[PDB]
């Protein structure tokens, strides 16, 4: 299960 | 031994040609098991290993929604970085991320990963302490400050130490029987020469898996490393790998050299020499 | 910062004249990901060339495997031609039955 990425 | 679950994600802008190409590949113990590619009418995460077909519709739906979420997030990041670096809107740029966990035999996290790259160069990465960040340049310092204030490191640590490890156990249970696959190399030596007083002996290792392997050439004693030609390990295309190492030796002295093949799947290292056919 | 592709052209199984085989063109260590790969037989482009999905390694560089079915003969020449932003011109690598 992948993580939800934050914005750069 | 140790195991890992990591996602390799890429977003490539294509100004004047459409939306960025977004691809997310999941790996368990370095073996691809799921893949999402935005290049479709109705993109979805897909099984890349038979043992994953076990997961039900809710799993695939959830992962797919998450991938599309990350896709749009990378779309925004691409624009954001054009600003950070003051670049034109007409060029193609790439953002890549490696995210995941490596766990030891005891089930504890050995190392967590959350590293980014822009145009093939390190951008920012979560340090081993899973508490601080390493920015590779000035643009990344912006993201760093932003993530420090947002407590992003704590959010990642929770994922890396919890969710990631938990799902890794789950995937290992379903694919363990397949992941443990081992194919020992079958080796042989070839003889090559052009009208001269020297000859090339090439030691081949074929049909092996995993890809990790070591080939060496010995002259009676000592290992010939200074003048041994070696190719990078390569896929045969059927799931196994290939590799060879060659040495140039005096004509007539072929029987003085020995090739040794070291593989994790070998009960004992293989030893062989040039054997001219009958 | 662009990375120049490394190329290996080789058959899946030891080559035996007259026996169906698979010819591979393994391309690695390149960046950006956009790349054009063609396989050639006696100087002419081969129509049916399959491409694996693209992946990238820990050093961020991409890799991909191109392959085509072929029946080697004693005199037919095969090669892989790669066009990438990192090179001024397309690089052509010929198949050597001994490598």
């Amino acid at each position: 299960s992948s993580i939800e990425f934050a914005r750069l | 031994g140790p195991h890992s679950l990591r996602y390799f994600v890429t977003a490539v802008s294509r100004p004047g040609l459409g939306e960025p190409r977004f691809i997310s590949v999941g790996y368990v113990d370095n073996t691809e098991f799921v893949r999402f590619d935005s290049d479709a009418e109705n993109p979805r995460y897909e099984p890349r290993a038979r043992w994953m077909e076990q997961e039900g519709p809710e799993y695939w739906e959830r992962e797919t929604q998450k991938a599309k979420g990350n896709e749009q997030s990378f779309r925004v990041d691409l624009r954001t970085l054009l600003g950070y670096y003051n670049q034109s809107k007409g060029g193609s740029h790439t953002i890549q991320v490696i995210s995941g966990c490596e766990v030891g035999s005891d089930g504890r996290l050995l190392r967590g990963y959350q590293q980014y790259a822009y145009d093939g160069c390190d951008y920012i990465a979560l340090n081993e302490d899973l508490k601080t960040w390493t920015a590779a340049d000035m643009a990344a310092l912006i993201t760093k400050h932003k993530w420090e204030q947002a407590g992003e490191a704590e959010r990642l640590r929770a994922y890396l130490e919890g969710t990631c490890v938990e799902w890794l156990r789950r995937y290992l249970k379903n694919g363990n029987a397949t992941l443990l696959r081992t194919d020992s190399p079958k080796a042989h030596v070839t003889h090559h020469s052009r009208p001269e007083d020297k000859v090339t002996l090439r030691c081949w290792a074929l049909g092996f898996y995993p890809a990790d392997i070591t080939l060496t050439w010995q002259l009676n004693g000592e290992e010939l490393i200074q003048d041994m030609e070696l190719v990078e390990t390569r896929p045969a295309g059927d799931g196994t790998f290939q590799k060879w190492a060659s040495v140039v030796v005096p004509l007539g002295k072929e029987q003085y050299y020995t090739c040794h093949v070291y593989h994790q799947g070998l009960p004992e290292p293989l030893t062989l020499r040039w054997e001219p056919p009958p | 910062i662009q990375k120049t592709p490394q190329i290996q052209v080789y058959s899946r199984h030891p080559p035996e004249n007259g026996k169906p085989n698979i010819l591979n063109c393994y391309v690695t260590q390149f960046h950006p990901p956009h790349i054009e790969i063609q396989m050639l037989k006696n100087g002419k482009k081969i129509p049916k060339v399959e491409m694996s999905d693209m992946s990238f390694s820990k050093d961020w560089s991409f890799y991909i495997l191109a392959h085509t079915e072929f029946t080697p003969t004693e005199t037919d020449t095969y090669a892989c031609r790669v066009k990438h932003d990192s090179m001024a011109e397309p690089k052509t690598v010929y198949w050597d039955r001994d490598m």
